[PDB]
């Protein structure tokens, strides 16, 4: 849970914000690197699961 | 200790933690207290560096 | 919602004029700008709506005025109820000052930019950029509390369903999750609390 | 005397106080 | 047993945020389906020899 | 009243009724207005400022701006009202690392880091640790007064 | 009992509860409006002492 407040390499920790204050695309862009860190943190957790 | 904190407010920047424990840098070393109660009758000019 | 505060706006503008192409669309001839006919300006009310003009003419013909962003913000969305608790732009250059370019192309493209434009600010629920002045009095929010709705809780973005929550936090004002999640904010104004539901 | 429970708390000569509760 | 909807860690419910989950595909389809299998799998076998 | 360059804030009200808006005048040459400090919120606790600029407002850093160096008083707390004042007890504050428990938004108890078995728990996250082998860096100069070498 | 800190493993509350969402979120809540569900022990602590 604590995972994803960490702005990863983001404008913010949440996406409405991005979408907002910039055009979709950047938004987009700048989505993408939350996307990736969400899912690999979720990953890892998987992995210590499992 | 003992002080129950009738009115003490941690400093939140942004937004309090309801419930839990923080480490955090916060003014807790007490220099000169000053408790009269219920009277300033004082023209005074607080400085810093002093 | 955002702190409580007298209902104040002032208009931001800046005019850009400029002239380009020359002959043969390839030339230039002049361009400038001011924020509301001044080269810098810092907003003190509450709500502030940017209007940006434009006397910018091709000598060829038309001029296309694409937009850069060194900002957190776009044009667009500055009025979007976007929050500080300061905010200055500057025509020149200015220290921690985001930058906003603009870029004028005549039909021939000469492909040159307009002045930077620096923006220093900092989050707060003091001065809003603001879509049209606000209205309220000694309080600009609104809310529609138990509805599935958006909102800007104190710049907190998002969509939920609010919910009269009868707590007595003493302290704070609005309180976030421990996975940083607006949980409850207080009317303040009312010192009431509300909690948010993720509407899905 | 209870004064050796007032004695108990750390402090010094003019804290002016009131214990409570 | 713990279950999560990664679609939902990422996005939240945001379309805009949802459909660029889908170019990643299956990792969000891969991670739950791992997650479901063990669980069902020690759900069974403990329900098993107990 | 919210307008003290369009009307007077010489107050029609006592004993609030009305969260008393609080603006706060520039006192330079070329800078005389003022700023809106804050609606009266509906009951203030506690009040910390500090050294750089830092407004801060129950939990809330409402200003934090640039250094103040002169937070003078002038409270007219006298006559009568040296049993008006709201004046209760003020201490001056040096910041401090400490862990801090707290419930409901309301602060619990404390445990300072100076001390090592201290400084070992602040490092951790619980104010009781347990009995074991934990990582601990080595004192440096306490003193920080470090010599430049180019 | 000593060692359970929650003192039952019933705590896992129902997320209905969650769901009502007038009171503030808690960290059952937190975590379930992340998206995350804990789900029930396979069997209780009585099966197994059964
Ligand atoms: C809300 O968020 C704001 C964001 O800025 C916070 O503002 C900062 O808060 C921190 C917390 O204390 C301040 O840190 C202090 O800075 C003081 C001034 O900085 C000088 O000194 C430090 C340390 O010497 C230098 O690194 C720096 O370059 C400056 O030269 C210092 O006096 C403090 O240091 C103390 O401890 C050190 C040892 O660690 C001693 O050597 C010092 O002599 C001193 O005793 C401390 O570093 C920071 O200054 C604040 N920002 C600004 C711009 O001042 C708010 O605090 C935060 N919370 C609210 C508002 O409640
Ligand atoms: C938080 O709670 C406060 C406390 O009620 C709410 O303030 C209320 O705001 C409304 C409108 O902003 C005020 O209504 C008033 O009604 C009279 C009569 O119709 C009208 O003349 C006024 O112009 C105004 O519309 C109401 O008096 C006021 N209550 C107060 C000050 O106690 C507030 O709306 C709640 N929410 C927020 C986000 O502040
Ligand atoms: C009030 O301010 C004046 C200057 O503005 C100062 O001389 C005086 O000491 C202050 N206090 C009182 C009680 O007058
Ligand atoms: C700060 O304090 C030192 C020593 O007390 C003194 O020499 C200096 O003049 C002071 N400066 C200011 C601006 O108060
Ligand atoms: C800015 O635009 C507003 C309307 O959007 C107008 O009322 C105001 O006069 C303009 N100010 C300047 C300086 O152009
Ligand atoms: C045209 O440009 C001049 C100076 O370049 C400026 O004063 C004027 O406001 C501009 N007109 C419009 C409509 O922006
Ligand atoms: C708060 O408590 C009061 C008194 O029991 C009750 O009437 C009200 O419904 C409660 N509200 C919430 C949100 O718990
Ligand atoms: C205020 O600052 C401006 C900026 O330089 C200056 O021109 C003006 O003279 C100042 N006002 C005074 C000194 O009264």
């Amino acid at each position: 849970t604590v995972q994803l407040q960490h702005n990863f390499q983001a404008i913010s920790s949440s996406i409405d914000d991005i979408y907002s204050r910039l055009d979709p695309p950047s938004a987009d862009v700048q989505v993408d690197r939350l996307i990736t860190g969400r899912l690999s943190a979720l990953n890892a957790f998987v992995a210590q699961t499992l | 200790e003992g002080f129950s904190f009738n009115n003490w407010f941690l400093l939140s920047n942004d937004s309090t933690l309801v419930h839990g424990k923080v480490v955090s840098n916060q003014p807790l070393l007490v220099n000169c207290l000053l408790a009269i109660p219920k009277i300033y009758g004082l023209g005074q000019f607080f400085s810093f560096n002093q | 919602v955002t702190l409580p505060s007298f209902n104040a706006h002032s208009f931001v503008n800046i005019t850009v004029s400029a002239s380009f192409g020359g002959h043969s669309g390839a030339n230039l001839i002049a361009s400038d700008t001011t924020i509301n006919g001044f080269s810098s300006f810092c907003v003190d009310t509450r709500q502030f709506t940017i209007s940006l003009s434009y006397n910018v003419t091709n000598s060829y013909g038309y001029v296309s005025n694409s937009q850069d962003s060194n900002c957190p913000f776009t044009l667009q969305s500055v009025n979007d109820y976007l929050s500080f608790s300061k905010f200055c732009v500057s025509t020149s250059l200015l220290a921690s000052a985001c930058t906003i370019d603009l870029f004028g192309y005549p039909e021939f493209g000469s492909g040159v930019k307009f002045t930077s434009l620096y923006f220093q600010f900092t989050k707060g629920e003091l001065i809003t950029g603001t879509p049209k002045p606000l209205e309220g009095v000694t309080d600009v929010s609104f809310m529609t509390l138990d509805v599935c709705t958006k909102y800007t809780i104190y710049g907190f973005k998002g969509e939920g369903i609010i919910t009269l929550t009868n707590s007595s936090f003493l302290a704070g004002v609005y309180y976030t999750s421990d996975s940083g999640q607006l949980l409850a904010f207080k009317n303040v104004t009312s010192g009431a609390v509300y909690s948010v539901t993720p509407c899905s | 005397n209870f004064r050796r429970f007032f004695s108990k708390f750390n402090v010094q000569a003019p804290a002016v106080v009131v214990l409570g509760g | 047993p713990v279950s999560v909807d990664c679609a939902t860690y990422v996005c939240n419910g945001n379309s805009r945020c949802k459909q660029l989950l889908t170019q990643y595909t299956a990792a969000c389809k891969t991670i739950e389906s791992a997650l479901q299998l063990s669980a069902r799998l020690e759900s069974v076998e403990v329900n098993s020899m107990l | 009243s919210s307008n003290p360059h369009l009307a007077t804030f010489a107050i029609p009200l006592g004993a609030t009724q009305v969260p008393y808006y609080c603006f706060f005048k520039v006192d330079t040459y070329n800078s005389t207005v003022y700023k809106f400090l804050a609606v009266l919120p509906p009951t203030v606790r506690e009040i910390v400022i500090t050294k750089y600029g830092d407004v801060y407002v129950n939990g809330f850093g409402y200003l934090h701006l640039g250094l103040l160096d002169a937070v003078t008083i002038n409270f007219t707390g006298h006559g009568t009202d040296d049993d008006v004042s709201g004046f209760w007890t003020i201490a001056s504050t040096n910041f401090v690392d400490a862990l801090i428990e707290v419930q409901g938004t309301a602060i619990q108890r404390i445990l300072y880091c100076d001390d090592p078995v201290s400084q070992l728990k602040c490092s951790q996250v619980a104010f009781d640790l347990d009995d074991g082998f934990y990582p601990f860096s080595s004192r440096n100069l306490l003193s920080h007064e470090q010599p430049i070498s180019f | 009992n000593k060692v359970v800190t929650n003192g039952l493993g019933t705590v896992d509350e129902d997320y209905k509860r969650c769901s009502n969402g007038r009171s503030v979120a808690d960290l059952v809540c937190a975590q379930y409006y992340s998206g995350v569900m804990v789900l029930p022990g396979v069997v209780d602590a009585e099966k197994l002492h059964m």
